[PDB]
């Protein structure tokens, strides 16, 4: 066979070690999901200092926390923009998983709060910047760079999917690069519960599973199949389906038809042929097998599963950093006002904020 | 080349959501 007795016995007892560290896993995330913290800071209590980014909801700024100096990403969410983009449930979704979730790749939440006019969370401060900037600017990643990231998201799924959380947003714009060059997820606005089958067409088109834009019931097959696009992205520097338009995208996907670049090793493209299958019965996550049909790929033969989690393994790239505070990697924004109202707004729909 | 082709759907920048 493939691996010998000392090989198979080793491979064996690690498998049956991320079992168990699973199950424990879920046990704490559940204790924390049935009993959530709320209210652990104020405004008051930070300097405002840049705007790291925005969106049609609201904005996050690097602050400093005035007591302890720390720097920290408060995202601040206008509650009535929250309400008529409606985006509610998502938005109290969001905080849940995050006071949840503990998992060295998933930014954490060290506070939050509200007031009048806003929704606050504030988060660990992770001064890389966005792996798509970072890939924009190099062009492409090697192989062992990919693969470096590519274990980080497959350990950070195999976590999420044993709790049951389909993620549905991966993308290097999602994807944050910390001081040590480590991967951190921020956004959970359209990830959920789903042991069975889920149908809401959300997502990004270049990143969409076939059966979303098929509007067929979706499982967490999708995240696998995710992983696909992003792992080639990461290697080629462009994503595997792409058009002008959405609607040509989408053509391509469902399509079947995959090509890749000549300096793809053949390893790899036979794990993307796999992961970017549009047979459902047929894709790498989704079999009777789980994820160690791709932790036990031959492109990841060189990966050090534990170490990756361990944290022990030195990154290919470290991102610019001249001390705390350090935005350099960050898009500049207009900075605008933080305007709190004398009246109590959206009470009722936040109250478990 | 496919890079051109890349280049040549307008879609480069960061990626909105549905
Ligand atoms: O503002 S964010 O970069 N935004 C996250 C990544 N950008 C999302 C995005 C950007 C462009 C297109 C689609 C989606 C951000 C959020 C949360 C915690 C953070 C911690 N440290 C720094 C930044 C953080
Ligand atoms: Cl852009």
């Amino acid at each position: 066979g493939h691996m010998g007795n000392a090989a198979a016995a080793k491979k064996g007892s690690e498998q049956e070690s991320v079992k168990e560290f699973l199950a424990k896993a879920k046990e704490e995330f559940l204790k924390k999901w049935e009993s959530p913290s709320q209210n652990t800071a104020q405004l008051d209590h930070f300097d405002r200092i840049k705007t790291l980014g925005t969106g049609s909801f609201g904005r996050v700024m690097l602050v400093k926390h005035k007591e302890t100096g720390n720097h920290y990403a408060m995202k601040i969410l206008d509650k009535q923009k929250v309400v008529k983009l409606k985006q509610i449930e998502h938005t109290l979704n969001e905080k849940r998983i995050l006071q949840a979730v503990n998992f060295p790749f998933l930014v954490k939440l060290e506070f939050s709060f509200k007031d009048n006019s806003n929704l606050y969370m504030v988060m660990e401060y992770v001064p890389g910047g966005e792996m798509f900037s970072h890939l924009r600017r190099i062009g492409r990643f090697s192989e062992p760079h990919a693969r470096f990231y590519a274990a980080q998201i497959v350990l950070t799924f195999e976590y999420l999917h044993s709790l049951d959380l389909i993620y549905r947003d991966l993308k290097p714009e999602n994807l944050l690069i910390d001081q040590q060059g480590y991967i951190q997820v921020t956004d959970f606005g359209f990830a959920k519960r789903v042991k069975g089958r889920t149908w809401t067409l959300c997502g990004t088109p270049e990143y969409l599973a076939p059966e979303i834009i098929l509007s067929k019931g979706y499982n967490k097959a999708v995240d696998w199949w995710a992983l696909g696009v992003l792992i080639y992205e990461m290697a080629a520097g462009y994503p595997p389906f792409f058009a002008d338009q959405p609607i040509q995208i989408y053509e391509k996907i469902v399509s079947g038809k995959v090509r890749f670049p000549s300096h793809f090793s053949s390893d790899l493209k036979d794990l993307l042929r796999n992961l970017l299958q549009v047979d459902l019965t047929k894709r790498f996550g989704n079999l009777k097998n789980g994820v160690n049909d791709i932790k036990n790929h031959k492109w990841f033969a060189t990966t050090d599963w534990i170490a990756i989690y361990q944290r022990k393994v030195e990154a290919p790239f470290i991102p610019k950093f001249k001390g705390p505070g350090d935005t350099s990697n960050f898009d500049d924004y207009e900075e605008e006002e933080i305007r709190v109202s004398i009246n109590e707004k959206c009470g009722k729909e936040f109250t478990e904020f | 080349t496919t890079y051109a082709d890349f280049i040549a759907s307008g879609r480069t920048g960061r990626r909105n959501s549905i």
